[PDB]
Formats: C-alpha cells, structure tokens, sequence
C-alpha cells in the first residue's frame, strides 16, 4: 500500500487478497511486486494498474521454473 | 528398529582397513600387561592403577576366569571387554553341553576369533578395541594365545601388550628362556611390569592369575604382596 | 534386509550403472557368432593363457540343452550363475511342456530376469552380454544377443567384446549369402573375422560348431591351423 | 462336543419367465422342535434386476448376503457400472468354492434378468457348481416341489400336450397353489409366502398368508 | 542448502520444507470450490485437458451414497487414498450396518496420512481433498492438506488461483444458509467464473458438479446435465 | 555445520539442535494455558479466527482423552491428535488390563516415554508438540502435568505455553489457586488471556475453555455457554 | 531483481541454433536440421556448434567441399554418443 | 551430492518422475487414432543393421482379442506391465465371465505405475497407448510414467511427438474413416521418420467392433505404401 502510492492505481486492488495470497515475503519482495506490476502494465501498454498486473508480479517475484506441468488434478 | 545393513569399513586405495588400524592404536593406548608360560602353567600379570583413593579395587577385576582351567586378561578399553567375556562364558557352555568335556583352549580361541572377525565385517558397527591374553593347561602342556581386534591369533611363548610393549618384548627377549618355573615367571613378570610401572607398586597396583595342572586360579593381595615383597 | 535403490535416473534420463556395465562388457574379450542354414558356428578369441597351463576350466562356451549353445563376454563370475538359472529354467520347461526349449523363450527368460534384476533393490546390474545360438524344432537355426539392460535382439551375425564395432564392419562388409554356401566356408568366414580381429595366431581362438542335429563339437588346434593355413593360402594366391 | 452346524429350515423357489422372474419363499425361522419367529423372508433385492434366495444355515445366509452386497459396490466402484446376472453367478461360485474345506451349509438360487429381458435361474450346490435352468426349488420340501413343476411347467409325461409359454398370472396361481400343497405336508413350510417379481420395470412384492401349524 | 532433503530434518526455523513443497502440488492443480446450504452440500469442479482431441481430466469421485470428494494433485495418490476411502466406508458398513460419520472418517484420514510424514525416506501425499458428506447433522464440508491438518469450514476453495474465489465466498457467504440448489449451484458457478482468463469460462465440457441431498444420494453431474444448471447465468462483466 | 541433522548426533558441545528446533516450533502455536483450582482443573485456549469461511467449532485444540482425563495441546495438530490417540489407547490398555482408571502420574509417564522414544533415531523425528494434562480424582485430588517436546513432565499449580508464555505466566502468579473454587477461576482464566493477543497481532480470536472437577462430578466436559458468556461479560472491564 | 532462467531449448530453439551456426558453411542443400534436433534432446548451443564445426571437418576428411546429412550423422554419434561419457551437464542441472 | 529417491522439487513436483518424463523422448515414435469405424495404430522400428532380423522386435503387442498396446522409450521394462495387464484381464474374466473394460485395465496398470519405495525401486521408462473396443465402441487411452491416464482420439508419442501432434490436429476430425486414418497416419510417419519408408520400417495393427484384434503383415501393408 505504501509503495503503491506514486502510480496510476485504478480501484481494482485488494491488498487483503494480495497480502493473503502472498506469504513468506519481505518489504523488498512486496515492493518488488509493485514495481514489476508497474513494468508489466507498460508491457501491455496500459496506463493504470489492475489486479492481474499484481497477480503476474507475484509470479515474477516468486521466480519459478517451467517444466511442462499440466498433468495434475 | 533396524540397523544400517552396510559395513562401515572398506578397503583403502592403499589396501588397508583403516578402522582396524585405528583400533590397534586404541589398543596401544591401553593399560600395559604381559603373560609368560613356563613348563607347568601360565602366569598373567596386568597393571591396574585406580585414578584416586576413592575407588574400591576389590570391586572390579582384570583377571577373569573362563572355566575351571582358563583365565583371561586384556589390554584395552573397559566395556568392550566384558561383552565378549560373557560371550566366551557362553561358548564354553555350548561346548560342554555337547561334548561333556572341558574345552580345548585353542578351540575356544577359534570361536572367539570368529566372533571378532564376524563382528568387524558385519554391517553398521565399530570393531572391538581390545586385545586378549588366554591361558590354560589342557592335556598337561600349558598354552598361551593372543588375539587382536582384526580377529587373528598367535601362539606366543611370552609377550606383552598395552603401552611400551616394544620395550617389554625386548626385555622378555633378554630375560626369558625355555626352562623356568611358575614363580620365576612371577618374578620376571613383576620385573617387566616394573619396567614401565609407576613409582609405587603396592598389592593393588597389579592383578595376577595363574594356571597349573591343578587349573586356573587368581591370587589374593596377601601372597601378591608377598610376591611384590622380596622382588626388584 | 539391505533396502537401497541403486539404479536411479539421471537428470537427463540415463541409467549410470547400466551404461557403466556396458563399458565393463565393452572391455571384455571378443566373441564372434554367425549362423548357417544347416550348421551354426561361433567362437571366442583372445584366450590369453600362459601357453603351458591347462584350460578346460576357462572355457567360455557351454550348453543349456542339447539344442541350445551359449557364449558370452564381460566378467566371468556373473555369467555362470545366469547359466545355472538358465539350466534350471530350461529343464523346468521340459518338466512342463514336453518340447525342447525354444531359443526365443530362453532369451526372454534371461533378458526378463535381467531387467527385473536391474529393477530390484540393492543390486548392481549384471556386467555381461551373451550370444545364444540354438537350432530349434523344425530346423530353423537362429541366434540372439543380450544387452545388459536385458533387450533380446535377433541377428544374422554379431560380435561383441573389446574391439567389436570394426569387427561388425568386417561382417557387414564381408557377409553375403554365398558365403553361407558351405559349412567350412562359413568357418573360414569366422576365422576370417577373428583373423581380421586381434592377432590370435591359432593359440587364442576357440571355435565350436553345431550341425543343427548333433551336440556341440570343438575342433582341436589342427583344423585351426588347417583352416588358417588354407585361409592364408587363399589370401596368398588372391594377393 | 461342539457342533458348528445346525439346520434352520426354509424353502425357496424360482421360475424363469419369458420377460420376467418370480422368486418366492416362506417366512419361518425355526430349528429343533420350536419356532423362533413367523417372519423371516428369504427374498433379497440385490439390484433392480437380481434377487437371490438363500436357505440353509441362517447365519451363513446373513454373512454371505452381506459379503455379496459388499462385492457389488466393489465391482461398481471398480468398473463404473452394475453387475450382470451371469457375472453374479460367476463370482458367487468362486466365493462358495473359496471355503471348500469348511463349507457353507447354504442352498442358493439366483433369479433375475439377462441383458435381453429374459428370466434366468441359477441354482447352487453348497460347493459352487451350477447351471442355468428354467425352474428350481431349494430347501426342505424341494423334493415335494420339483416334480409338480416338471409336470406343469416342463410338460413332461403328457401325451398331446401343446406348449404355450408361461403367462404371468398362470405362474402366479401356480406358485400360490403349490406352496399351499407343500404347506399341507412339510413342517418347515412357513406361515406367510413372500413373493418377489422381477419385471423389465422394477421389483414387485406380495405376501400371502398360509396355515400356521 | 542442506535442510531441504528429508522429512525427518527440522529447519532451524522449525518449518519442514518437504511439507512446504508438498503444499505446492495442491497449488499446481486446477481449482474447485465446495460449499453447503442448510440441507445440501455442493462442490463444483473445473476440468482441464492437454489437447483438444484429448478428454478432460475428471476430479469428482463417488465414494459412497452420502460421501463425495474432489481432488487436486496427482491422480495416483488420489486413487490411493480413494481406495482406502471406499474401503473404510464399506468395512464399517459391513460391521455396524450403518453409514459412517464424516468427521470420524476424516480423523482416520489424518491419522492415516500423518504416518509417512514422520519416518525416513517417506514422502507425504500431494492431494487437496474437498469432502462433502452427511452426518445426522446434515451437510459437512471438510478440506485436507498434505500436512494432514484437516479443516472444517462452510465453504473453501483449493487449486491454482483460488484466492479470488475465496473473496467471492467471503462477500457472498451470508446468503448460503438460505437458498436452495437452483441458485446455490450457480452461486458456486459465480465463484468458479472468477478464477478464469478473460475470454473462456464455461464451455460445458470443463466443469462438473456433485450434490448430496437431504433425501438425495450423492450424484455426479457431467457435461449434459450441467447445461440445465449452466444456463441462466449473467454474462461476464467488463 | 552438519552436526544438526540427525536425532542421534550430538552437538560438539554436546546437545541436540533438532529437539531445540521442534521446541522452537512450539512458540508459533498460539496460546495454551491451564491452572488447577482448589477443587478442580480449568483449561483455557484462545483460538485465532483465520478466515470467516471456517465454521465455529472447527479444528479444536482441546481434546478429551478419558472420561476424566483432559488434554490441551500446542504444536502440530496432526501429531498432537496422534498423541491423543496413543494416549487414549494407553488408558484403554490400563482399564482393559487392571480394571479401573489410570492416574496422571502413570499416564504422563507412559506418554512421556513414548515421546522420548522418538528422540534417539535417524529414522524418525521428534514431535513438534507440547501439551498439558490434568484431571480430578476423588481419592487423589486434582493433578496438572505438562509435557515438552523432549519428554520431560512436571507437576504444576499452573502452566502456560504458546506464543506469550512468560507474558502469560507473569499474571497467573497474581492469583491464589490454593483457595479459589474454580467458579471465579473461569473469569480470571478468561481475563488473563483477554489481556493478551492484541488486535495488532490478531484480527479476531475465539475463547475455548475446558473444565473438570467434582463440580463436574469427576467427568471431563466443556464449559457451558452461559458461564463463558459471563466470562465475555467479564471481558471488557480490562479496558480501565 | 531479475532472475532469468537459462534452460535447454525445446525443439525450435535448437533448430534455430542450427540455422545460426549452419548458415555459413558449404553444405548439401536438401538436408534437414529438424532430424538433428530430434537427435539432440538435451544439448547446448556450444555442443551444437561443435556438431556443425565437426561435420565440416568430416567434409574435409576425404576430399569433399560440401558436407552431407550422413556427415552430420557422423558428427552426432561422436559428439553426443562418443563424447557422452563426460557430457558436463547433469550434476549442473541440479547445480551440485 | 546425492539426494533421496523420493524428494520433492522446490518447484514442487518431484525429481525422478520428471526425469522419467524426460526419458521417454528417446523412444521411437508411435501414432494411434481412435475412429468410430475402428481404432488403428502404427509405429516404426528404428532399424539399425541389415544383419538384424526385423520381425524380432515389435511395439504392438496384444492383451486380449480386443485390446492391443503400443510402447515407447525403454522396452525391457514394458513386458512386466504387459504381463500384469494380461494376468489382470484373465482374473477379471475368470471371476466375472466377461471382458474387463479398457479404461479399467488402464487404471489397473496405472495403480501399479507408482509403487516404488524403500521397503519390502524406480519408476518406469515407458509410454503406453491402449487400443480397445469395449461395449462403448472404440477406445483409446494414453498413460504416463506418473500413471496419469486420459482418453485421447489421435495421440502421437515419441521423439517427433509434438510435431506429429501439431501436424495431426490439423487433419483429425470427428467423422474420420479407417482407410483415410491409416493413410493419413502414414503420411505423418513418412514425414517424421529418418529412413526411406518401406514395408519393413513400420508395422500396423487394428481392432474392430466386428472382428477381433488384428495385426497387419508384409502382404496387406504395402498397398497403403504404393497408395500413399
């Protein structure tokens, strides 16, 4: 909420949802979700911030590895 | 539970069993002792110092009988000794229940040595850290055998184990011959214990047992004090 | 019970103990086998003896049944216990179904034993490969090989051991149909292979044949020198 | 000494219809010289299209019934569908053979439909053998019941007897007559007649009183 | 590091990363939502596939007449605990001749799965079982975890991108103890429509719904019969 | 490093870090308190509400071993209820073998030996649980035992485990348990956890109280609703 | 901040690496690279470069000026399968 | 340096099962197509030597008169699963006097697919296609080294698997027939295989609602080749 201040933030945010789906982080990673969502918003070229920008920023800050995992559930 | 099921002792690239090599050093750090056979029976003598005056020397013992005619001592660590002592105590009984005869000392040494070699090859255990001296006058002639942590054995005329045995074997080489007596082996045994003993050799710094044609027995500090008396 | 997995998968999908065991086969002595239409023939090379010592015990060719002969390579110790279990199994076939054992069946037994032997716990895989030659019922002689993974695999001719790919190149570069015309011509092809292999000046080769109806027969080193003599003679006039 | 077996009476009956099946039994549970109860049916709706009858030792009938009802759900959860009649007979034959050296003291008749809307009767020994039949009686008075159905149903021993197939109502009055005729002579024939009818549409039940000696 | 290899090893913080990695596999699977009314328990699944010619992977499994589950993770351990589940139903049905209480079942599941989470060389189970059932106390919605800490609830959601569905359940959970199946099920469909990409939602082959009813056996509804339920919903707002 | 992996390897100064790590995991469990009164034992558990979607009465951290023996736990819930299973089975062995109810001194001995059994091997881990045991006897009064993760038990006039252990037990000793008949023990035991786990740390909590004594006729049961509503009536006098 | 993974290419990145290192050498025209990328499941661009630069040497073996598909096959078994004893990759896949 | 055999990934899945997923890519390619007229199936042989007899190796092996199989990757391990499949069907017929359905066979093997451990040793390097005709008509199933099985309609497994699936989704539809399924399959095989296609590189087998399981031989096979 603090580092999401100086950006074009549409009322699409649910900081309770974001902080609840993101445990085990610090202030650096929580700021990092804000800045990476800020870059992905420029990647799609939009001007304001939406919820899924933060949701993808979660994936980038988590920084997973891909190996073809679709064969579950 | 269950053990580990793998032996923790392999061959070196130099081809050496490193844990047995360390166990020999642990035997070499043990208390010194010696044993001599001479023409009527075997004399075993050890060196037993209490760490302080608070102990009871009459409680524990180094000289241990195995049967009517076999005694045994060691040069090494404490708790590993008593276990295989009790094992040998069993093995003489499993001989005697079959054959109704006291066991030949060599036949005892076969089974004890097989226990030690089986134990140093079996999975997930450290080997033993003692070496033994075994005495007995079976079929008239006395016998004197020495084991090792590796599980081999030998037929020594007279030898010494523990500390400074490399000096004690030279002293026994310059000391002993074929023709002696039991009390002579007592006197040179007190001499070779005095080669590396402490300043005072009282009746309880040592422990001496003997074999005869009458069989194995163990001395008391009265005549042991009379043996340290008129000695050196 | 020593329960420990040994054969595990590599991070790129390989079985390290298997491919090391194939190297242990790959340093073994070279053995060559072909098949004829009426008489089969196979022989090992590189006896490497002291040239003054007995060797019936070092014979790396045995039989499982009357119609089943078998050679191998690799390390000698693991082979003969597989041979013994093969003898128990092929005998047990006759305790069951009355026919003699077909070579395809016995190779499925050996390879099928070998794979689950790699699948078990606390076991290094076998370090042998074997060539198994049998002339079955109705006179259809054939052969198979055995990878240490346990993949049975038929051939018209094959050669394993140390220095085997070049020998295989000699066999494809020399094998025809009219080379399998005469039996002694096929034996001349085998001696042309082991002579085309690694030295073995008579004293290291050990060939054994089967006429698809007899038992195995081993020639003494007189037809070795005779067939090598006519081989070097035919090469001499051919030169 | 301790005997493990005792006899409990009971008598069951099944007739394979053309597009139906009829399973009937009395409702007396008794042993020795006394009566335990006057209400103990032997009809057991397994599926919508399968009804089993079980006579003999009663505790083994109960245990066997519950084991069967377990293995149906085992088949269904393993195979996403219900059993068929011949599959039930094929399983239960192995179940009866599975205690060959300590047998159940149980007679069994399975009635039900095929996959084609026809009746099927499978009668069991206490060991596990069977065959497909048109009509079988089991229990105490089965020796009374079989030859009458051989005459009427099987058309045996009759000269110039035409062969009409069995209609449902003629089967009903046949059963209702023949259990009274067995009831007049057997002591184990009960006091009420449970009748179960398998159709192509469901299971019908009917209870008819008997005499009560 | 080195504190991340075996189940036996405790972290210096005291959090076993083997169990923490077992919590990932339930997050890898697809999403599904369970909930309950006063008298009914409904769980809704979201199928996936690999190719368009391949069939969709089912998730709802019929356990008993009054017990149904949903899975998230690997199908081998799912069937492994499923066969144990059916077994523990039918054996007690064989003994006591009665249905089995759901909490008493789930206690046996946690005691079952706790055992390989303590020994040596023994994995935990990767599964996310949402359990709907009937005691005499009506509907019960239970969720599991690989740490074998089962949770009673009234509505939950597990799988990839489930938190938005949890927010929908929070901002509409007051209605759930009043409405019947016909709008309750599509309330659950309003939960599952949230967790999706912005173009495809509910194309009648990616979804399955199971209902146990206060006089109704637990029935699985697949593709065709979903379409009476799937109709009558609002379009996706944008 | 490397000296802190097995439960069979000592430290170079001679201890076990694994047991200390499992003890460190106890202080992330919330709070379990319990004191005995003059004529009975009262347990107290505060219970964090994680989400609204949970049903009330879920996942209770308060167990019931025998008709009289009660258990309150703090740790991993699965291992805790596992210990409740083997302890309950153990009391079933006692009554099944000897014909009467097990005393707390024997019961905590058997459970503590079973916990100590998992402190020796590389094959198993120690438990990540600590818990309290207490019950009433008409021939032996009331008992109160507590078991650490290592397997050491003691008698107590009161004990407290969870996050705010010292910040809980600091206020317990202000009471006078030697004379109070647990009637007011309910209110004070309620208050000493009312003064902890602030709204900064917790969103909302849940009171969970247990209760045993000869007022409960020796049998163990939960508190009635009206009495804990008098405790929640006694809640908001702590704001002064 | 950024934590870029570098993995092995799937198939098409490998074929593109063949098109990079193989665009500038005298070859038979009608060969296909996709077969070679099928023959190299787990391989780096360095290894692929050693395949191209090795198969050119197979063209320089006898007296040819343009390499062939079977020259590529003589590169693949050597570089992949004959040098497959060392291979340098698998303990670095788990980075240990 | 060496972890356990049952260790989860930091990403979460495993190590060795995923390595087995990597392992099946080296196997020869195999294509099966489910068709309402009947399921066809095809595979190559990866012929190495002229001295090698071709018909000794195979990938098609049947289980019943209506259940055939196809394998890839490691081969020597597959015969265990084939054996358990055959024995399982004979148990089901022995106890129920009917045919076990194809999907139930598939889950019967898939339960066996993940059972290794450190008591009483490794996953399997196979990838299986099951051709079958049950009472619901034609069937086709594809299982995993992880045991995850699913119904497919036109599945391609092997080294060229993704290219054959990519070139296969564009040509498959619902109203296919058997002859165009076979010829359309062998066109893709002719694209993806290494050597020149003949009557010895490949082999086929079909299953029908009418007749039983049938495998083609070198007489009825080359007509499709000359009529490719």
């Amino acid at each position: 909420q603090i580092h999401s201040r100086k950006m074009n933030v549409s009322p699409d945010v649910n900081y309770e949802e974001l902080a609840r789906c993101t445990d085990d982080f610090n202030g650096a990673q929580c700021k990092a979700v804000c800045v990476e969502a800020g870059m992905i918003a420029l990647r799609r070229g939009a001007t304001e911030l939406t919820h899924e920008d933060y949701m993808e920023g979660i994936l980038e800050v988590q920084a997973k590895k891909k190996a073809n995992l679709q064969y579950y559930a | 539970e269950r053990g580990y099921s793998f032996s923790l002792t392999t061959f070196s690239p130099s081809g050496k069993l490193v844990q047995i090599e360390y166990a020999l050093a642990a035997v070499a750090g043990g208390a010194p002792s010696v044993g001599i056979k001479a023409a009527n029976g075997v004399v075993l003598a050890t060196e037993k110092k209490q760490k302080s005056i608070l102990y009871d020397e009459r409680s524990v013992h180094k000289v241990e009988p195995i049967t009517k005619h076999i005694g045994l001592v060691y040069s090494g660590m404490g708790p590993d000794y008593r276990v295989l002592v009790h094992r040998a105590r069993k093995l003489a009984q499993q001989y005697y229940l079959v054959y109704q005869e006291p066991i030949p000392t060599a036949q005892l040494v076969q089974r004890v040595a097989s226990v030690m070699q089986e134990y140093t090859q079996s999975g997930g255990v450290r080997p033993f850290g003692v070496s033994l001296l075994i005495c007995g006058w079976n079929e008239g002639r006395p016998y004197l055998f020495q084991s090792d942590p590796s599980g081999a054995y030998f037929a020594w005329k007279a030898t010494a184990m523990g500390k400074n045995y490399v000096n004690g074997k030279t002293f026994l080489e310059k000391r002993y011959n074929e023709d002696l007596e039991l009390e002579d082996a007592i006197h040179t045994a007190i001499l070779t214990l005095k080669e590396s003993f402490e300043g005072q050799m009282t009746e309880d710094n040592i422990e001496v047992g003997i074999c005869n044609e009458a069989g194995f027995r163990r001395l008391t500090p009265t005549e042991v004090k009379d043996y340290l008396a008129a000695i050196a | 019970s020593y329960d420990r997995a040994i054969t595990v998968f590599s991070p790129d999908g390989h079985l390290f103990q298997v491919e090391y065991a194939q190297e242990a086969v790959k340093k073994g002595s070279t053995a060559v086998g072909v098949r004829g239409r009426d008489i089969v023939v196979l022989g090992v090379e590189k006896k490497s003896v002291a040239k003054l010592q007995d060797e019936r015990t070092v014979r790396k060719i045995c039989a499982l049944d009357d119609n089943v002969c078998m050679a191998f390579a690799g390390l000698t110790a693991d082979a003969r216990i597989v041979i013994n279990r093969a003898r128990v199994e092929c005998q047990s076939h006759r305790l069951t179904v009355e026919d003699p054992v077909t070579v395809e069946y016995i190779t499925r037994y050996i390879a099928s034993l070998k794979q689950r032997y790699t699948q078990s716990n606390g076991r290094r895989p076998f370090g042998i490969s074997a060539l198994i030659v049998g002339f079955d019922f109705d006179g259809t002689p054939r052969l198979y090989q055995t990878d240490p993974s346990g993949t049975y695999h038929a051939w018209k001719a094959n050669a394993i051991g140390r220095g085997a790919k070049s020998v295989r190149e000699f066999l494809e570069k020399n094998y025809t149909d009219e080379a399998i015309e005469t039996d002694d011509l096929t034996i001349k092809l085998v001696i042309k292979a082991l002579l085309e292999v690694v030295q073995s000046g008579g004293k290291n080769i050990e060939l054994a044949v089967m006429r698809r109806d007899q038992s195995l027969k081993i020639l003494n080193p007189e037809e070795i020198e005779k067939y090598v003599a006519e081989i070097e003679k035919e090469k001499e006039e051919n030169e | 000494r301790f005997s493990p077996y005792v006899f409990n009476g009971g008598t069951i009956l099944a007739i394979a219809g053309e597009d139906f099946a009829i399973v009937a039994s009395d409702t007396r549970l008794s042993e020795g010289f006394s009566i335990h109860t006057r209400d103990s049916p032997k009809c057991y709706k397994l599926t919508d299209k399968t009804v089993i009858g079980c006579s003999g030792f009663h505790g083994d009938c109960l245990t066997l019934t519950k084991i069967i009802e377990a293995r149906l759900k085992m088949y269904k959860h393993s195979n996403n569908k219900a059993m068929t009649t011949g599959a039930i007979a094929a399983m239960l034959s192995t179940i009866l053979y599975s205690r060959r050296f300590f047998p159940y003291y149980v007679y069994n008749i399975i009635g039900g439909l095929d996959e084609e809307g026809k009746g099927a009767v499978y009668s069991f020994d206490p060991v596990g053998s069977y065959q497909r039949d048109s009509f079988k009686a089991g229990g105490s008075a089965s020796a009374m019941l079989q030859p009458l159905l051989d005459n009427q149903v099987g058309f045996k021993n009759m000269q110039n007897v035409e062969h009409v197939p069995l209609s449902l109502d003629r089967a009903m009055r046949l059963v209702k007559d023949v259990f009274i005729s067995a009831a007049e002579r057997d002591v184990y024939t009960g006091d009420a007649l449970r009748i179960c009818i398998v159709t192509k549409e469901g299971i019908r039940e009917e209870t008819v009183s008997l005499r009560k000696d | 590091n080195q504190y991340d290899n075996d189940v036996t090893v405790w972290s210096p913080q005291g959090r076993i990363h083997q169990i923490e990695y077992a919590m990932e596999a339930v997050k890898q699977g697809s999403a599904t939502v369970g909930l309950k009314s006063k008298t009914h328990a409904v769980l809704v699944a979201l199928k996936r596939a690999q190719s368009e010619l391949a069939a969709h992977q089912k998730k709802i499994l019929h356990v008993d007449n009054h017990i149904g589950i949903s899975i998230a993770g690997l199908t081998a351990d799912a069937r492994l605990l499923c066969n144990f589940m059916r077994q523990e139903c039918l054996d007690s049905r064989f003994v006591f001749d009665r249905p089995l209480p759901v909490s008493r079942l789930v206690s046996l599941i946690g005691s079952k799965t706790q055992i390989p989470t303590q020994r040596y060389g023994r994995r935990p189970y990767g599964v996310g079982l949402l359990i709907a059932g009937y005691d005499d106390m009506g509907p019960h919605i239970f969720q599991t975890c690989p740490s074998a800490n089962y949770f009673d609830c009234r509505a939950m959601s597990i799988g990839a991108r489930s938190q938005s569905a949890r927010t929908y359940l929070e901002r509409h959970m007051s209605e759930f103890m009043e409405c019947n199946l016909n709008e309750l099920v599509k309330h659950g469909l309003r939960a599952l429509r949230e967790t999706l990409p912005a173009e495809q939602d509910l194309t009648t082959k990616n979804v399955s719904i199971g209902i146990v009813g206060k006089d109704l056996e637990f029935t699985i509804y697949d593709d065709d019969d979903v379409s009476p339920f799937l109709e009558g919903l609002e379009e996706r707002p944008q | 490093t490397g000296y802190d992996l097995s439960a069979s390897t000592f430290s170079p100064d001679g201890r076990v870090f694994q047991v200390e790590y499992a003890m460190k995991a106890v202080e992330n469990s919330s709070t379990a308190i319990g004191i005995r009164c003059k004529d009975g034992v009262v347990f107290g558990v505060e219970k964090l509400v994680l989400s609204k979607l949970y049903e009330e009465g879920s996942n209770k951290r308060l167990f019931n071993v025998d008709r009289h023996v009660g258990m309150a736990v703090a740790g991993l819930l699965a291992d805790a209820r596992s210990l409740a299973d083997i302890a309950r089975e153990e009391a079933s062995n006692f009554r099944s073998n000897f014909g009467y109810n097990i005393p707390l001194k024997h019961l905590a001995d058997r459970v503590a030996m079973y916990v100590h059994a998992y402190t020796l091997y590389s094959a198993v881990r120690p438990f990540g649980c600590s818990f309290m045991l207490g019950s009433y006897s008409v021939n032996d009064g009331a008992q109160l035992y507590m078991i650490d993760p290592s397997g050491v038990s003691y008698g107590y006039w009161g004990c407290a485990i969870g996050k705010a252990r010292q910040a809980a037990k600091t206020e317990i000793e202000k009471l006078q348990m030697k004379e109070m008949t647990c009637r007011d023990i309910v209110k004070e035991v309620a208050k000493i956890i009312y003064i902890v786990h602030d709204e900064v740390k917790d969103k909302a909590f849940e009171l969970e109280l247990s209760w045993v004594g000869e007022l409960t006729n020796g049998r163990h049961e939960i508190v009635p609703k009206d009495i804990r509503e008098e405790a929640e009536k006694y809640a908001k006098e702590s704001l002064k | 901040d950024r934590k870029i993974e570098f993995s092995l290419p799937d198939l098409e990145g490998r074929t593109h690496i063949f098109k990079i290192h193989a665009r500038s050498m005298s070859v038979e025209r009608d060969i296909r690279f996709e077969l070679l990328a099928r023959l190299c499941p787990n391989s780096t661009g360095a290894e692929i470069r050693s395949v191209c630069t090795e198969a050119g040497m197979f063209a320089i073996r006898a007296r040819r000026k343009i390499a062939t598909e079977k020259d590529f096959l003589e590169a693949v078994n050597k570089v992949i399968k004959s040098y497959a004893k060392f291979s340098a990759t698998p303990r670095y896949m788990t980075y240990n | 340096y060496d972890r356990g055999v049952n260790t989860f990934s930091p990403e979460g899945r495993l190590f060795q099962v995923e390595y087995a997923i990597e392992a099946i890519k080296l196997g020869s390619t195999a294509i099966g197509i489910q068709t309402s007229e009947g399921v066809c199936l095809a595979v190559e042989k990866r012929i190495t030597s002229p001295l090698m007899e071709p018909s000794s190796i195979e990938k098609i092996v049947e289980i019943d008169a209506h259940i055939g199989c196809a394998m890839s990757g490691l081969i020597a391990d597959a015969k265990t699963l084939i054996d358990k499949a055959r024995v399982e069907t004979q148990n089901h017929w022995f106890t129920y006097n009917e045919t076990m359905t194809v999907e139930s066979v598939t889950q019967a093997v898939s339960n066996l697919a993940l059972q290794f451990g450190e008591e009483d040793s490794r996953p399997f390097g196979v990838a299986l296609l099951f051709g079958g005709v049950d009472e619901k008509g034609p069937q086709l199933f594809h299982m995993d080294p992880s045991g995850t099985f699913v119904q497919c309609d036109a599945r391609a497994i092997g080294s060229a698997s993704e290219g054959a699936q990519s070139s296969l989704q564009e040509v498959y539809h619902k109203s296919m027939t058997l002859k165009e399924a076979i010829k359309s399959s062998l066109i893709i095989l002719k694209q993806v295989m290494e050597e020149k296609l003949n009557a010895t590189n490949i082999e086929l087998a079909t299953v029908q609602p009418g007749q039983n399981f049938h495998m083609f031989t070198k007489e009825e096979l080359e007509e499709v080749i000359k009529d490719i």
